């Protein structure tokens, strides 16, 4: 049965191969229609088996494009089978970026039959990452979508918004000027801003005479399914879970945990003080 | 150690002494060594003891006259820390049978 995914290949070379670079419509118009037709569930002609050999195949040759990135210096932050993140130097982004990206993708193509369509550079400077569940960069963009699920009571949501953006802006600051140990700096700036903040929510969320309970005043988002129920302690998880993710210097971070779940009166190693995403995803 | 688990298990506290070389410290222990020679002739501490009549006294006053009550010990804490030391033990050679240490950590509290 193996000469039917032969003549697919067959039929796949002959319509790119047609691209006939003087000009043609048709040919790129209907390669891109393989794109869609071997993704369409309305696709017949033993269908499923197709897709599935496509997904399997296209598995291997995505895992050999990441994989081989290993020979020149570099970070990979992200990989889908359309967008990929990518790190090689600190400085001269363009240039820094050039020698990899045009020498992978070259080899990428050579090794693979074809592989060498790909795009790049737009806006992400500096970055912190967990795809737009959570990050927030410099070019200052903040897109953390469970910053949503905290209310607008007691202005919690600016207070994520003020913290985190200030400690980008304090990191960067100190990048800026050296072009690590500036962790440990804005580390105690929050140690101080951090406990003034978690006083000014606590008590004036827990005064607002509008809430029947203070599990009502979250939103709900089709995600949601977390029993949030105080909102100063989401604020504290939220805001220490990506302070704890965006350095391995968790040692302030944690000892801001314990002071402010101390200071809110709940008790560390509890399962209300461990981090749980507020959304179901689902794709 | 040679000894089998069920003996080991036994012992609520475990003492590890090694008479490892560093000179400082070699020093120190020394001195305090020659110290007490010349100290008892027949003629780390930081806090100064109590003498061991008045140590003597608060012992047998503090074994009969108080019996320490358990009310509240954050018992998610304590089995939390119990769990993850069960299975960091599993990968290696100490033996945290199951309620002894649990057992062992109250009596210490108390």
């Amino acid at each position: 049965c193996s000469n039917t995914f032969r003549i697919l290949k067959s039929m796949v070379v002959g319509w790119v191969k047609e691209i006939t670079q003087y000009h043609n419509i048709y040919a790129d118009n209907q390669v891109m229609h393989f794109y869609r037709w071997l993704r369409s569930p309305s696709s017949l002609l033993h269908d499923p088996a197709l897709h599935r050999t496509l997904h399997n195949m296209m598995k291997k040759l995505f895992l050999q494009l990441i994989a081989e990135f290993k020979r020149l210096g570099s970070s990979v932050i992200y990989a889908n089978f359309n967008r990929i993140i990518l790190c090689t130097k600190k400085r001269r982004v363009e240039d820094a970026i050039a020698y990899v990206e045009y020498i992978t993708s070259s080899i990428h193509s050579k090794e693979t039959f074809h592989s060498l369509t790909i795009s790049f550079s737009r806006c992400w400077e500096f970055l912190l990452w967990m795809d737009p569940s959570n990050y927030g960069g410099i070019k200052l963009e903040n897109n953390w979508n469970i910053l949503q699920f905290l209310p607008q009571a007691a202005s919690c949501q600016n207070y994520f918004l003020m913290i985190v953006s200030a400690y980008i802006v304090a990191v960067y600051h100190c990048m800026k000027d050296g072009l690590t140990f500036s962790q440990d700096y804005v580390a105690n700036e929050l140690t101080q801003s951090f406990f003034t903040i978690t006083q000014k929510i606590q008590k004036k969320v827990t005064g607002s005479r509008n809430s029947t309970e203070l599990s009502e005043m979250f939103p709900v988002l089709p995600g949601s399914h977390l029993l949030l129920n105080n909102p100063a302690l989401e604020f504290i998880k939220y805001v220490c879970k990506v302070l704890s993710l965006d350095t391995n210097i968790t040692n302030q971070v944690n000892k801001l945990n314990r002071d402010l779940l101390r200071l809110v009166d709940v008790g560390e190693f509890s399962e209300e003080a461990q981090f749980r995403d507020p959304c179901r995803s689902y794709v | 150690v040679d000894l089998t688990e069920p003996i080991i298990s036994r012992f609520d506290i475990l003492c590890v002494v090694r008479d490892t070389v560093d000179p400082v410290q070699d020093e120190m222990l020394a001195r305090f060594v020659v110290g007490s020679h010349v100290r008892h002739h027949p003629s780390t501490y930081g806090v100064e003891p109590l003498p061991q009549e008045v140590l003597k006294k608060y012992i047998i006053y503090a074994k009969e006259r108080v019996h320490p009550k358990l009310n509240q010990m954050d018992q998610d804490k304590v089995a939390k820390m119990y769990s993850d030391l069960r299975k960091e033990s599993m990968a290696t050679g100490s033996i945290p049978i199951t309620v002894r240490h649990i057992e062992s950590m109250i009596r210490m509290a108390e």
